[PDB]
């Protein structure tokens, strides 16, 4: 019974990783946050050290059970044109 | 998400003609089609758990 303790639990894993994620990607650079996307974004999500250093290959919450075995993240978008053809010149 | 559906599962060699939208390290957004060459398994063909 314990699994429907929180009832919207796709949200509640959705919001919890993205406020960390979000959190965490905060405190670097674009620049790094774009050397090592998947490297800071995963570590993000589970951050500890139990392998710089990886953390783990877990993202447990105790209040239903739900394990989130692991966070993938698809592209990167910035939306703002400005970003984007000017980040064109740096490509020309 | 959910497209197909048929009452068999293929257990046969077969390929998933899937294409992904990644980004490397220079953030150069390419899509790219796989084929995911695959095959199910199987040590013991009659055990009803593995089956």
């Amino acid at each position: 019974a314990k699994l429907f303790s929180v009832p919207d639990f796709v949200g509640d894993a959705c919001k919890a990783i993205a406020s960390r994620v979000r959190g965490a990607v905060a405190s670097v650079t674009f620049d790094d946050f774009h050397k090592n996307s998947a490297r800071i974004i995963r570590m993000a999500v589970f951050g500890f050290e139990m392998s710089l250093p990886k953390a783990r290959d877990q993202a447990v919450f105790p209040q239903n059970g739900l394990v989130v075995s692991s966070v993938d993240v698809q592209s990167v978008e910035p939306v703002d044109q400005r970003t984007r053809d000017a980040l064109q010149r740096s490509v020309q | 998400p959910h497209a197909r559906r048929a009452l068999c599962l293929l257990l046969g060699p077969d390929f998933f003609t899937d294409v992904i939208t990644i980004e490397t390290a220079d953030h150069a957004r390419l899509q790219l089609q796989l084929a995911y060459n695959w095959h199910f398994e199987l040590k013991n063909r009659n055990d009803p758990a593995e089956a």
